[PDB]
RNA sequence: GACGGAAGGGCACCACCAGGAGUGGAGCCUGCGGCUUAAUUUGACUCAACACGGGGAAACUCACCAGGUCCAGACACAAUAAGGAUUGACAGAUUGAGAGCUCUUUCUUGAUUUUGUGGGUGGUGGUGCAUGGCCGUUCUUAGUUGGUGGAGUGAUUUGUCUGCUUAAUUGCGAUAACGAACGAGACCUUAACCUACUAAAUAGGGUUGCUGGCACUUGCCGGUUGACUCUUCUUAGAGGGACUAUCGGUUUCAAGCCGAUGGAAGUUUGAGGCAAUAACAGGUCUGUGAUGCCCUUAGACGUUCUGGGCCGCACGCGCGCUACACUGACGGAGCCAGCGAGUACAACCUUGGCCGAGAGGUCUGGGUAAUCUUGUGAAACUCCGUCGUGCUGGGGAUAGAGCAUUGUAAUUAUUGCUCUUCAACGAGGAAUUCCUAGUAAGCGCAAGUCAUCAGCUUGCGUUGAUUACGUCCCUGCCCUUUGUACACACC
């Protein structure tokens, strides 16, 4: 919960480049892949997110699947400050 | 590069499984039944089959798209060396899984459980096996719980024509007072098999033979 | 983000840690599966073992 | 410990009853017989049966039998 | 132009048998059909994954054991050839289960 | 139905005979009591708890105890709202302590939060008598069922049986039943045979080059991936092969059993894998982000560090190891296996060269492996020697000291080695386990856990018997006939 704004925003960055983030059960971990932040830190951020809509959480094998809803977009569109016509993978990433 | 050719199979195994669990985890809803894994040169080619083909794809490229994503993210592969295809689970009443899936549904619905169960045997009738064992164990009405079995038609159950030809499914249902077990067993026609042995290995059918009128004295055709 | 917050947890069963349940009880390590007995059991169809003699 | 089965017995009698012209003495080419005809699954039970029909041959030759 | 003839090992590695005998036949009609210097799809000792679990979870009963065993089934091919030619070869006859590999050149 | 201190008939080395090998005795490992303890965490108590929870715990594990640390108190609503919400904090006293744990401090930090109230989440907390799944057990025993038809007013019954057979409700038969299904069998994996195919410098040979040693005639043993070719051994694809075959007895001349003969194979060819109907308040909520409900929820039963404990000993029992010697012991020397396993982001297996009585170091390698470890030249064994039956050179427990190794940490010896010490036990009472052929037993090796530790475990080979080839006497199970006032079923 006590999260450095840099570390947040970078995590929010992150999202919205992709729209999925793939994190390990792992408190007590100095690092997170491909993010300069704590893989606690993430994992508790994307908590928060899922509690009042925003993600969509998967388990599967100690390995947390963090997706997005409209809103979680909306909402990151908020914050980050993005204008329109903007990455992520939920209004399609580019075509496959 | 550079791993052990048993310990790179094992691997490939555990991924495999590994896949198979997320996708359950996830395509509940939409009814996955299965996964299929091809690494062929460049790419690894995922082949999903699920009851709902068109909410799994999505706004055409919006559920598959974050699929894959998730799939890079934990595996680690390049953007563009994995693909994603689903399909139509053919006679869905001959797989089983999808069968316990409905099952599931139909609880949390709210449905009667012997009449669900009875529905889903007519279903898998019609399908055209040769036989459904539907067994549903735990608490249904009172603490002290019981395992209710609703069966039709054939069935094995020793020997390997079991691996062969019977479908197995078990799926754990949750509700508020306690959990259900749904294992649901299906005999597939041994004559419509595709791949592998066309009946069962006990069975032995013979050929009629053909009508005689033979002797009424030599003659010899020539040309 | 404490001044420590771990001991030397490189070896024993402290650093083994299962696949599925997390558990660091009865874990099969063998051809590097890192998956406990009873999970591994459950799922060793998928992963293509298979019980023949 | 050897006895054999329905599975075995009645298909013999069977094959006996439709093929006793063209069924005859030896044990090779009665399994020959057999390989052709019936639609016999695995290999060590198509044998079996033609052992089977063998005996029931052998048995033959000695005067009627019963089924 | 570009055919100089190398040295190429190629590796077979499955699971299932039959999917990799098909594959193994495959490479010798396609051998043939380009009739090159051959050495035959050598077969290497099958190599069977052993595990013993107690088939208990708890631990209490009558202690009963399983045996999940998984074969490996492990064959190589020696061609003497132009690598393109390989690779032609090599790039059809793909059968899903059955891992196609090459070591190429000497 | 269940039961019977009723009567019949079966079956089984988890029964017994005919024997073997033993455990129970002894010293020790190690389970479980009991005791003891700050804690010595728990689960399981006839088969079906007791070297079991893959439970070989130095911490981790870890559930226990003595203490400290942290928030991983979602989100909802509010009091401060920057004159600061609140984060951070070396020096010593503080403290086990280069834990700002804080109390000395007065420098930072910027609305993340903190103070309450709704609300949760985590729990190797509880209940396996609320459950799932898995498993164990009735039972791997031969059992179980419905469609017609018959008998009953009916619950029901017959089919599913007097016999003889079989490992088997396996069959032959007899017959108000007839034809079927599940189980058994079939099957599948494996182990056996293949001078018949298809193959190989990641298997092995042949000739032949060069080459080393011989007798010295041509001949014998060698070293070399120098050539050429082969596939018997090798691996593993496709096939084949045994079906109790051929014959002889014996039996309603049936099913079958017995004896030769041929054969790789004649115990279901050897061994398994799977395994019905119905169940058990059998075991797991200490495998689970399987889980209901209850407890708990910031002096937390969440955690996380730190030390200890699980391993303590007047004592019961449960698997085991070592032995009580001359069929040996100790020294040489000879010298043969099969299953395995094995790293690049790590530190795997590790030959070969030097150093060391060892243990070990070291340099170098080869191997992601039919290629290197590895021909795992393993033990038991065989050959010649020293002692010859004396708690003796049998035997090895406790001990004392040193030298190594793993790890952050070895006292409460982790373990390896060196010298010394030499205890109990001259084959084990009441009892009782396992077993019928490449089996019993002897002997290693191997993976499993593993950083390190094997007296344990799944496998594997090596050496290889004795004695039945049977019967209900005992024991357990099954069936039939009977009795029942039991049907929560003789507790
Ligand atoms: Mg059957
Ligand atoms: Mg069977
Ligand atoms: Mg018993
Ligand atoms: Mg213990
Ligand atoms: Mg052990
Ligand atoms: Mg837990
Ligand atoms: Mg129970
Ligand atoms: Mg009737
Ligand atoms: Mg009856
Ligand atoms: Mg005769
Ligand atoms: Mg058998
Ligand atoms: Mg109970
Ligand atoms: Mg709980
Ligand atoms: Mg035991
Ligand atoms: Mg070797
Ligand atoms: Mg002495
Ligand atoms: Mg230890």
């Amino acid at each position: 919960m006590l999260i450095p704004k840099e570390d947040r925003k970078k995590i929010y960055q992150h999202l919205f480049q992709e729209g999925v983030l793939v994190a390990k059960k792992d408190f007590n971990q100095p690092k997170h892949e491909e993010i300069d932040t704590k893989n606690l830190f993430v994992i508790k951020a994307l908590q928060s997110l899922t509690s009042k809509g925003f993600v969509k959480t998967q388990f599967s094998w100690q390995y947390y699947y963090y997706t997005l809803t409209e809103e979680g977009v909306v909402y990151l569109r908020e914050y980050l400050n993005l204008p329109e016509h903007i990455f992520p993978a939920t209004y399609l990433a580019g075509q496959s | 590069a550079i791993i052990s050719k048993k310990r790179k199979l094992v691997a490939d195994g555990v991924f495999y499984a590994e896949l198979n669990e997320f996708f359950t985890r996830e395509l509940a809803e939409e009814g996955y039944s299965g996964v299929e894994v091809r690494v062929t040169p460049t790419k690894t080619e995922i082949i999903i089959r699920a009851t709902k083909v068109q909410d799994v794809v999505g706004e055409n490229g919006r559920r598959i798209n974050e699929l894959t994503l998730l799939i890079e993210k934990r595996f680690k592969y390049k953007r563009g060396t994995i693909a994603l295809y689903a399909e139509r689970v053919h006679d869905r009443g001959l797989s089983a899984v999808a069968q316990a899936e409905s099952m599931k549904f139909k609880l949390l619905n709210g449905l009667a459980i012997r009449r669900a169960a009875y529905g889903v045997v007519r279903y898998v009738m019609e399908s055209g096996a040769k036989g459904c064992e539907v067994v549903i164990s735990g608490k249904l009405r009172a603490a002290r719980a019981k395992s209710m079995k609703f069966a039709d038609g054939f069935l094995i159950h020793s020997g390997q024509p079991v691996n062969d030809f019977i479908e197995t499914a078990t799926r754990h249902v949750l509700l508020r007072q306690g959990v259900l077990g749904i294992k649901v067993k299906i005999m597939k026609d041994p004559s419509r098999n595709t791949s592998g042995p066309k009946a069962l290995p006990d069975a032995v059918t013979i050929i009629e033979p053909k009508e005689e009128e033979p002797v009424l004295e030599p003659s010899v055709k020539d040309y | 983000e404490n001044v420590w917050y771990s001991h030397p947890r490189k070896f024993g069963k402290g650093s083994r840690q299962c696949r599925i349940s997390g558990s660091h009880s009865g874990l099969i390590r063998k051809y590097g599966l890192n998956i406990d007995r009873q999970s591994f059991r459950e799922k060793a169809n998928d992963i293509g073992f298979y019980k023949y003699r | 410990g050897r006895v054999r089965t329905k599975t075995v017995k009645r298909a013999s009698k069977a094959l006996i009853e439709k093929y006793y012209p063209k069924l005859t003495m030896d044990f090779q080419t009665n399994k020959r017989l057999c390989d052709e005809i019936a639609t016999i699954q695995s290999k060590r039970l198509r044998n079996k049966i033609a052992g089977y029909t063998t005996h029931l041959m052998k048995r033959i030759q000695k005067g009627p039998v019963r089924g | 132009q570009e055919v100089v003839i190398h040295k190429i090992r190629i590796n077979l590695t499955s699971t299932k048998v039959k999917q990799l005998e098909n594959v193994s036949a495959n490479i010798i009609k396609n051998a043939e059909t380009f009739k090159l210097v051959k050495k035959g799809p050598v077969r290497l000792p099958t190599k069977v994954l052993k595990i013993s679990t107690r088939k208990t979870p708890n631990g209490e009963g009558s202690k009963t054991w399983d045996t999940y065993e998984m074969r490996i089934h492990k064959r190589y091919i020696d061609l003497e050839a132009p690598a393109h030619i390989v690779k032609r070869i090599t790039q059809i006859t793909i059968e899903p289960g059955v891992d196609v590999e090459v070591i190429i050149a000497a």
